[PDB]
């Protein structure tokens, strides 16, 4: 069947398989979770340590796309770094022309349209990265948006991407995140990240946590190591 | 075979199979959209299904505003749908800039549809798999409903449907137009909801349906609030 | 069969893997091994060069991008020469524009972006050179490896090339000692780690080992055939 | 075999198959009939619609390129609009350069040249619509057909679309060169009647007439009168 | 497998499409060149009159410029393009360096054009091999040959085209300093050689001579008749 | 048990399972189709020798040009497709000249090889320029010259890799000639010994008996510029064999 | 296997099949015949189109006047022909603008043939599938007839026929044409005789043939398409002449 | 030669009329007739034991050629009903196969879609032919097998498996006759369905002459 070879092609039943195949790529990558609470958005990534040789605090999967917005990526990392660059360029342009920090909903849309373009043409493959963007602005509020390789963009109160997406969603679902405050959520994100990690299949993980909110004064920033350490302890204790 | 697999190649019987395959994609979404034109109002209703509780309900919509007075419901692949909406919004503004008056709905469908033919004739791109239904009020011709399909066909209809149950939906609507009674705003909305509900057998609650209306009295496209949708839904059940 | 899905970088496999990129990654294994390690004050690259014939000279495995940055190539030499030129020009550009040595990390990001474009677009093959980049910048000594896949990693130490697992193994066991090591000790540790990659009959010689050292006070220098003699003499005998 | 897929490949036997396949698309198209009377040319086509829901006023199969030239099509509908727009544009370019309405023969040569261009490149697909172009220039009626191949022929009368072969035979039997348009429009409705496969109604058929006055589409009421015969 | 694209190289490093274009030259009409001490003679076989066909239009031997003449074997149309392009260059060199083109410069230019066509897919190699005869400023006679590949070599005498193998063998045995001693003898050698491969007699050979400063002269059919007669009589 | 499927060989820009980029490898095989060329670098100078492979007596021997002068200091012996060599010899000639214009100095043999190599590397569709051959070049060049570092011989291959070689043979009999070269080469040999040794190796590899016409020999001793032995000089050396 | 696609691949045996395939197409086309006579040159073509409901609005379906001094007839894909005829008319007008003299006949043919060769050499375009006969008077070589092929190879022929049953026509012409003795009147007769044999229809309709003659009168070339009455007379004269030979037999 | 074409065209015109007639009348009528047989009680016997036919071979015991052993009458009467039916289907299929083969068009490079519709149908008709031909063979084998088994039983009166085989062979034939009528009914139906749905291409594969591009 030659229907799946290209994204230009459409299968007789109407499905563009190459895009679906690209979505399977994200499942290969490790889980990453983002939860939006009233104060702001907290993102967490379980970063597998493949080798002791690799430096800690490197191979980051959480990128700052602009002062007010942060991106967590899952999927082929190379594409993600490139998508992050597209996002940063778009953010700069919105500031340069419209003169203010990009509204996140718009940013998601512009990046999504770029991602969708790859879906239509046959020369370029669909991007293999699924990413989440989050920002807190006093006027806009706290916003978490996730973009699939298809280019579908939607706003999620809580969201997960990666190998354990289904399992994580069940845990995230029992959180009542809207009421919860940002500091409490960081502990909760860690608990979920620890629960989903499979020790047998994956030897070890370093939790990378980032947050944007009133506490960060609307700047996406890596969680201070004191806060991260406290959370990692809370998580191991909860794992029992 | 091999007659399918490229939009450009024509089948030995001249059927351009890839374009037909795209129309199948609209159905793969699993959602249906119904539009009915009243004497003074045009309404578009679509099924809103939220897959996960986590997703914010506000973000998920198939109803978009091309311009202040034109509204569209796009059924098909979600990503392709957003792409067409942007082109429509760009085209709508470009008309105001160049010609100085708001684009007539028919001309927006014509431009959007013509763009689709280019995709159908050029080899590299794939026909976008989405169908857009536009509702607007033209002062000269009153309310207007137009649908553009992935082929580039742009017919305007008194009432139409797109999606999994389109054929069934069309039959229900056809019976209602044949017994013409004209439609007041309430009836136009009621007919739309009854049609979507009957074909899907859903017995809808306010959350599952998104309804958008354009009226001669208030020409601007408005997406009705859940309460407004509930009021019409309650009336349908009461009578 | 699955012969399909492997022809081009633009085709995603049914299970989410782009095979050509993986095939490109295999190219680094074909090349001779190179080991890079770092100490708080210095970064060292050591390489095992190979020769076509006794009469022929050993190939260059370590190349100088700039005073603060140097690279060791494992894989197709051609891709390396091309990437090195891009890197050299990017560094020269920073000095002309900002009069600052380019942060080593920033250069690796640029090499990644250039490297990724071949992966997503039909046309150029993915670069099949694996590069170890070493430099001292204000942040400190840095050792980074770049895969034929554009992904790049920051490493305390790394060996890329044929039989490089053996070197990675030695490096992991003796890794803690490296941070406080003196330059002679650090190059010595590295020469031993690459020795593991060598076949048992073969031995490190002045001819096949190239050492490149960059540090706060040392501009990247590639000690070559007769200048590796000081570092090699102190080494012991095969375990 | 291999010859069938490419458009730039002549088959052994020197046939460009994709063009032949393209003509097949026109054959599947709704019946269209054109008769050139002495006083005028009548273009008529079936506009059968799947449902009462469709609003007929919205789209017209018979369209006016210029005041005196009008065309009807059989084939892929999206394609007709592209050609019509290019045609309307090509005519306006003639007016600007020569400040005279374009002779019909000239437009058909120009529209056909556009069609041939689409045929040459591999990337594009041949247009799948054939156009019947009718015009009154220099006090003389003219009818022309342009096929997807890029070839224009001049027909006193012809039918394109489903049952074209049978339609042409009926027309050859019923065609008189001295026919006046009022009689001719009747002949055309009869030709379409042969293959309608449904009760013809004013809405089901669209008809257009070209004369000294220029191309006009008979409105539904006028056709109802002609159908009453 | 490895014969469908010019760019692809076969396992064994043979570029097949270029070799196949050389086969095309073999199907073409024979041509022979002999570098005499003071005259260069280029002779080509004529396939047939066809009776109702004017012969002026069909000319294998052409003058690239005053001092350079070319004969071709291979697809006829391609030759007309190469000949024309060479003529533009001859005149362009005269514009750029004010000096008449040397025979080799024209050979190198013609060769580069052909190589350019072989180098990229999307263009087909010109299926022509040519014999370029010319006299240089020193006045040494020069004969060069070119092939669809783009290799140019200088030959004291050579034959391209159908039957080239047979004539070249005849030339190898027949060619000697003694044969080139007389300008008539040189014309006779080419005629004798073409006779070996031409099915008919003198009626089917078109021959031309370029002298030290004289322009190319296509010998009149009668002059050819005289030469064939002298050769036949001597036989 | 034969698995001969291949299917990744055709088309450059395709990496085989095992990452081998076979089209380039096949190009390296092409140089084997070419006539053998042997270069020996000695302190006295670098000597280059090639087998003409003359098909017919009528072809003029001078025209076959497998040894050419890039500049007085550097010369090249090429084996492989003659045509692609002509382009590579030309890039080299222009680059040596461009260096004189820009820097008023003579390019070292290594830089000139790097320069031609850069052109060879472009076959990968590395650049967007239309005028770049898609196929890897099918020629291998041995570049020998006297520079600041003294006599040097660099060998370049269709891949574009270049390396200094004390002695190398490129061509049909390169395997075997190289083996013999390994045994004969000693760093101390004078050019006179090398010329004799190289011609002895060529006589063994060449099918035809060695004659002045069938071989081309050149030397670039430090004082002298590239010199091509004339038939008379060649006759004297061949007689010594 | 298949060395016959893409027009740029020489087959083992060096044959460009796509051009050969194109030449096959001309064979299906309606026969066109040109005869060169001392007084004038004539082009006669068989209008294959015979559908009753077709109109003769144009000056000719298959004879086109490229320039004041030359004309052409086309056999092959009609659409391709329209492109070439437009080009020929432009090429000629360009020569007149530049040199202010009429284009020599061979040159117009050589230039179109060059466009035709290019389409064969470059990869994307199909070789043009038309073969056309050009008739013209040039000061240099007087009256000339040239035939072109999809290959881009052109030739000068005293008489030739392109299209269906071309071979039969050439054979008839080979015996019948008298070199140096032809006059337009005799040639028009030769044309009717050859056309009658080649065409399947027993009687030339006189609406199934188009005959156009180029003659220089008063120092200006005149290309005239013979009107139907003139052709009908020619057919009658031939019918009678052949019948008289049969009556003698 | 024209005369030759005329006679063959007559054969074709006869084949076309007969084939059309067969599709329009014989095939539908036969589907009803064969279904009637399946419904008939004789082919729907509830207890196969009733079908058992007596084998009067002396059973051996510790202290002549067997009396004539007749074939199961029930099976023979059924076979007599089935054997004519099998033959008509084979003949009617052969008429259809010839008609399609006659209609196959002059081999040409393009427009081979119609040729394919015919070729696909020919595959079904070929498959049906092999299945039906096999049915004719089974009828012959049953008589020979029952006979050989009966002979073996008489020669070796002691072995009782030989006796069981004869009874078993008969029961098997009964099961197979029911299946064969069911298959013939289905085969008549399938040919009507494929030919009816694909008739336009099968009768006119190339289609009507296209507009001239020359």
């Amino acid at each position: 069947t030659g229907y799946d070879l290209s994204a230009s092609t459409f299968s007789p039943d109407g499905r563009v398989f190459q895009v679906e195949y690209a979505m399977k790529a994200v499942e290969n990558s490790s889980t990453a979770i983002g939860i939006r609470c009233k104060d702001g958005v907290v993102f967490g990534v379980e970063k597998l340590v493949l080798s002791k040789l690799y430096e800690e605090g490197s191979n980051k999967r959480l990128f700052n796309v602009d002062r007010h917005v942060g991106m967590a990526v899952a999927g082929l990392l190379a594409d993600a770094r490139s998508l992050a660059d597209i996002a940063r360029e778009e953010a700069s342009n919105f500031r340069s022309n419209f003169g203010y920090n990009i509204p996140l909903k718009h940013l998601a849309d512009r990046v999504a349209m770029y991602v969708h373009a790859y879906t239509l043409y046959s020369a370029v493959r669909p991007f293999g990265c699924s990413f989440m963007l989050g920002s807190y602005s006093v006027n806009d509020g706290a916003q978490l948006y996730m973009i699939d390789p298809s280019g579908v963009s939607y706003g999620y109160w809580g969201c997960a991407i990666g190998k354990a997406r289904q399992a994580a969603k069940t845990e995230i679902e029992k959180l009542q995140m809207k009421e919860m405050t940002c500091r409490d959520i960081v502990k909760e994100v860690a608990k979920i990240i620890y629960i989903v990690h499979d020790e047998v299949k994956d030897k070890a993980f370093e939790l990378e946590l980032s947050w944007v909110g009133e506490l960060t004064n609307g700047r996406h920033e890596i969680v201070p190591k004191d806060i991260r350490e406290e959370a990692e302890k809370y998580a191991k204790e909860s794992l029992k | 075979a091999g007659f399918d697999r490229h939009i450009t190649i024509f089948s030995p019987e001249g059927r351009l199979y890839q374009v037909e395959y795209a129309f199948k994609a609209i159905n793969q979404g699993g959602l249906t959209s119904v539009a009915v034109r009243g004497k003074d109002c045009a309404v578009i209703v679509t099924q809103k299904k939220v897959p996960d509780k986590l997703l914010d309900s506000s973000t998920v919509t198939h109803l978009f505003k091309i311009t202040e007075n034109i509204g569209c419901v796009m059924t098909g692949m979600t990503a392709d749908s957003r792409s067409q909406v942007q082109r429509a919004r760009y085209e709508a503004a470009n008309w105001k800039y160049k010609y100085g008056y708001e684009i007539p709905v028919d001309m927006l469908c014509k431009r959007i549809a013509d763009i689709s033919q280019v995709y159908t004739q050029n080899a590299e791109m794939r026909p976008l798999g989405c169908c857009m239904i536009l509702i607007g009020i033209d002062e000269e011709q009153g309310p207007q409903v137009y649908k553009c399909d992935p082929a580039g066909y742009y017919c305007g209809f008194k009432a139409t449907a797109a999606g999994v149950k389109q054929t069934e939906s069309t039959s229900f609507l056809e019976k209602k137009v044949k017994k013409k009674f004209d439609w007041t705003f309430e009836q136009t909305v009621e007919t739309a909801i009854t049609c979507l509900s009957t074909v899907l057998s859903i017995d809808f609650k306010p959350s599952e349906i998104e309804v958008g209306v354009v009226t001669v009295e208030n020409p601007k496209f408005r997406i009705l609030t859940e309460a407004e949708i509930d009021a019409h839904l309650v009336a349908l059940a009461e009578r | 069969f699955r012969n399909q899905y492997d022809n081009d970088v633009t085709v995603w496999s049914p299970q989410g893997r782009i095979h050509q990129i993986e095939y490109a990654m295999e190219a680094v294994k074909q090349g001779s091994a190179t080991v890079g390690l770092k100490s708080k004050t210095h970064a060292v690259l050591v390489a095992l060069k190979r020769a076509q014939s006794e009469l022929a000279a050993h190939q260059k495995k370590i190349l100088h991008v700039d005073n603060h940055i140097g690279i060791s190539i494992a894989g197709l030499t051609a891709d390396a020469r091309l990437l090195c030129n891009f890197m050299r020009q990017e560094c020269l550009d920073s000095r002309f524009v900002f009069d600052r040595p380019l942060p080593v990390s920033r250069l690796v990001s640029l090499i990644g972006s250039k490297t990724q474009i071949p992966t997503q677009r039909y046309g150029r093959r993915p670069y099949g050179v694996g590069l170890l980049i070493a430099g001292y910048d204000d942040m400190g000594p840095h050792i980074f490896q770049t895969c034929p896949s554009a992904n790049y990693f920051d490493c305390r130490a790394m060996s890329i090339g044929a039989r490089s697992q053996s070197a990675r193994t030695y490096l992991e066991r003796h890794m803690s000692e490296f941070m406080e090591c003196n330059l002679n000790e650090l190059v010595k540790h590295g020469l031993r780690a690459l020795r593991e990659t060598l076949p048992a009959e073969q031995d490190l010689t002045t001819k096949n080992v190239s050492i490149g050292i960059v540090g706060k006070d040392l501009e990247f220098t590639i000690y070559d055939d007769d200048d590796v003699s000081p570092f090699l003499e102190g080494l012991e005998e095969r375990p | 075999r291999g010859y069938s897929f490419s458009l730039t490949t002549f088959s052994p036997s020197g046939k460009l198959v994709q063009i032949e396949y393209a003509l097949a698309a026109v054959a599947g198209g709704a019946p269209s009939v054109g008769i050139k009377a002495a006083n005028g040319v009548v273009l008529a086509t079936e506009k059968k619609q799947k449902s009462i829901l469709y609003d007929e006023r919205s789209v017209h199969k018979v369209e006016p390129i210029t005041k005196h030239i009008g065309l009807v099509y059989s084939g892929m509908g999206p394609d007709y609009r592209v050609l019509v727009h290019r045609a309307r544009k090509l005519a306006q370019q003639y007016y600007l350069v020569y400040q005279e309405p374009i002779p019909t023969a000239q437009l058909v040569q120009r529209v056909a040249s556009v069609m041939q261009e689409y045929t040459q490149s591999g990337g594009v697909r041949p247009f799948g619509v054939s156009l019947l172009i009718c015009g009154w220039n220099e006090g003389r009626p003219y009818l022309f057909q342009s096929d997807p191949s890029g070839a224009y022929f001049a027909w006193k009368a012809t039918a394109m679309g489903k049952n074209y072969v049978n339609g042409k035979t009926f027309l050859e039997k019923r065609y008189n060169e001295d026919l006046e348009l009022e009689d001719a429009i009747h002949t055309a409705i009869l030709t379409l009647k042969e293959s309608f496969e449904g009760q013809m109604t004013e809405d089901n058929i669209e008809v257009g007439i070209c004369n000294e006055a220029g191309f006009r589409r008979l409105t539904p009421t006028e056709v109802k009168d002609y159908l009453a015969a | 497998s490895y014969d469908r694209a010019i760019t692809v190289f076969s396992p064994d490093g043979h570029l097949f499409q270029v070799e196949y274009a050389q086969e095309a030259v073999k199907k073409g009409s024979t041509a022979v060149g002999v570098r005499g001490r003071d005259i260069v003679v280029l002779g080509v076989e004529k396939k047939s009159v066809a009776k109702l066909q004017d012969e002026r239009t069909v000319r294998k031997i052409c003058a690239l410029d005053d001092n350079v003449c070319m004969a071709f074997a291979g697809l006829t149309a391609d030759a007309r393009i190469v000949i024309n392009r060479a003529r533009v260059e001859c005149q362009s060199h005269r514009l750029t360096v004010e000096d008449p083109v040397t025979v080799e410069y024209i050979t190198r230019y013609i060769a580069s054009l052909k190589q350019r066509y072989t180098q990229s897919n999307g263009r087909r190699p010109f299926g022509i091999s040519a014999l370029i005869v010319g006299f240089d400023f020193d006045g040494t006679p020069r004969l060069y040959q070119t092939d669809p590949s783009g290799t140019y070599h200088a030959w004291k005498a050579n034959a391209i085209g159908r039957g080239a193998k047979s004539v070249r063998e005849f030339l190898e045995k027949n060619y000697t300093d003694e044969a080139i001693e007389t300008d008539d003898l040189t014309i006779k050698l080419v005629i004798k050689a073409l006779l070996e491969v031409v099915q008919s007699g003198g009626k089917n050979i078109e021959l031309a001579v370029m002298r030290r400063d004289q322009s190319l002269k296509i010998l009149n059919p009668e002059e050819i008749e005289k030469y064939v007669a002298e050769i036949e009589k001597e036989k | 048990m034969f698995l001969t499927r291949s299917e990744y060989d055709r088309g450059v820009n395709t990496f085989s399972p095992e990452g081998r980029l076979f089209q380039v490898e096949y190009a390296i095989e092409a140089i084997k189709l070419g006539s053998t060329a042997i270069g020996i670098q000695t302190s006295e100078g670098v000597c280059l020798a090639v087998e003409k492979r003359i098909t017919s007596p009528l072809m003029e021997p001078s025209s076959i040009e497998k040894i050419v002068e890039i500049d007085a200091h550097i010369g090249c012996a090429m084996s492989g497709l003659i045509a692609d060599a002509k382009t590579l010899i030309d890039k080299a000639r222009v680059e040596t000249q461009n260096h004189w214009f820009t820097y008023n100095e003579t390019m070292t043999v290594e830089s000139v090889t790097q320069a031609v190599s850069n052109l060879a590397l472009q076959f990968g569709e590395e650049d967007a320029d239309p005028g770049a051959m898609s196929r890897p070049f099918g020629v291998a060049l041995l570049f020998g010259g006297v520079d600041e570092k003294g006599p040097q011989l660099f060998h370049m291959d269709p891949s574009g890799t270049f390396v200094q070689c004390d002695a190398r043979a490129i061509g049909s009999a390169s395997e075997g000639a190289q083996s013999s070269l390994q045994e004969v080469y000693h760093k101390s040999m004078t050019l006179k010994e090398a010329i004799k040794s190289s011609l002895i190796i060529l006589k063994q590899v060449m099918e035809e008996k060695l004659n002045a016409t069938n071989i081309e020999l050149a030397t670039v001793q430090p004082g002298q510029n590239f010199h091509m032995f004339t038939k008379e000089e060649l006759e004297e050396v061949i007689k010594d064999i | 296997r298949r060395y016959d696609s893409r027009t740029t691949i020489f087959s083992p045996e060096g044959r460009l099949y796509q051009v050969e395939y194109a030449m096959e197409a001309i064979g299906h086309a309606g026969t066109c015949l040109g005869i060169l006579a001392n007084d004038g040159v004539l082009l006669a073509a068989e209008r294959r189109n015979i559908h009753k409901l077709l109109d003769e609005v144009f000056f000719s379906e298959k004879i086109y006047k490229l320039n004041e001094d030359m004309a052409c007839s086309v056999a092959g894909i009609t659409s391709d022909a329209n492109v070439l005829t437009n080009e020929l008319r432009l090429i000629a007008q360009r020569y007149l603008l530049q040199y202010q003299e009429p284009i020599p006949c061979e040159q117009l043919v050589t230039a179109l043939c060059d466009i035709k060769q290019a389409y064969t050499q470059f990869g994307g375009k199909r070789p043009f599938g038309v073969s056309l006969l050009y008739i013209g008077w040039d000061k240099h070589y007087g009256f000339q007839l040239y035939q072109s092929d999809p290959s881009g190879n052109y030739g000068g022929w005293k008489a030739t026929c392109i299209g269906n049953n071309s071979a039969a026509a050439v054979s008839m012409l080979k015996q019948d044409y008298k070199e140096g003795e032809m006059t337009l009147k005799s040639a028009l007769a030769l044309a009717i005789k050859v056309l009658n044999k080649t065409m399947d229809v027993s009687k030339l309709s006189a609406e199934k043939v188009e005959i156009a003659t180029l003659t220089r009168e008063n120092g200006k070339t005149v290309i005239r398409v013979l009107k139907q009455k003139e052709v009908e007379q020619l057919i009658k004269k031939h019918e009678e002449e052949e019948a008289k030979a049969e009556r003698e037999k | 030669s024209g005369e030759a074409r005329k006679q063959v065209e007559v054969f074709r015109q006869n084949l076309f009329q007969e084939a059309e007639e067969f599709l329009y009348r014989f095939l539908p009528q036969k589907i009803i007739y064969l279904n009637q047989l399946l419904q008939e009680d004789s082919l729907n016997v509830a207890d196969l034991t009733s079908l058992r036919a007596p084998l009067d071979i002396p059973i051996p015991d510790p202290p002549h050629k067997c009396g004539f052993l007749p074939g199961n009458e029930k099976v023979l009467s059924l076979l007599a009903l089935v054997k004519p039916e099998v033959w008509t289907l084979k003949e009617k299929c052969i008429l259809v196969i010839t008609w399609i083969q006659h209609l196959i068009p002059k081999i040409e490079d393009g427009n081979d879609f119609g040729v394919a519709i015919q070729e696909k149908v020919l595959e079904r008709v070929n498959a049906v032919k092999t299945k039906v031909e096999a049915f004719q063979t089974t009828i012959s084998k049953y008589f020979s097998e029952r006979g050989d088994a009966v002979a073996k039983a008489s020669k070796e009166t002691h072995v009782m498996d030989y006796r069981a085989l004869v009874h078993e062979r008969d029961e098997a034939a009964y099961g197979e006759l029911r299946a064969m009528v069911l298959d013939l009914r289905a085969f008549y139906a399938e040919l009507y369905h494929i030919i009816s749905s694909n008739l336009e291409k099968i009768v006119n594969p190339k289609g009507e002459e296209k507009p001239s591009m020359y």
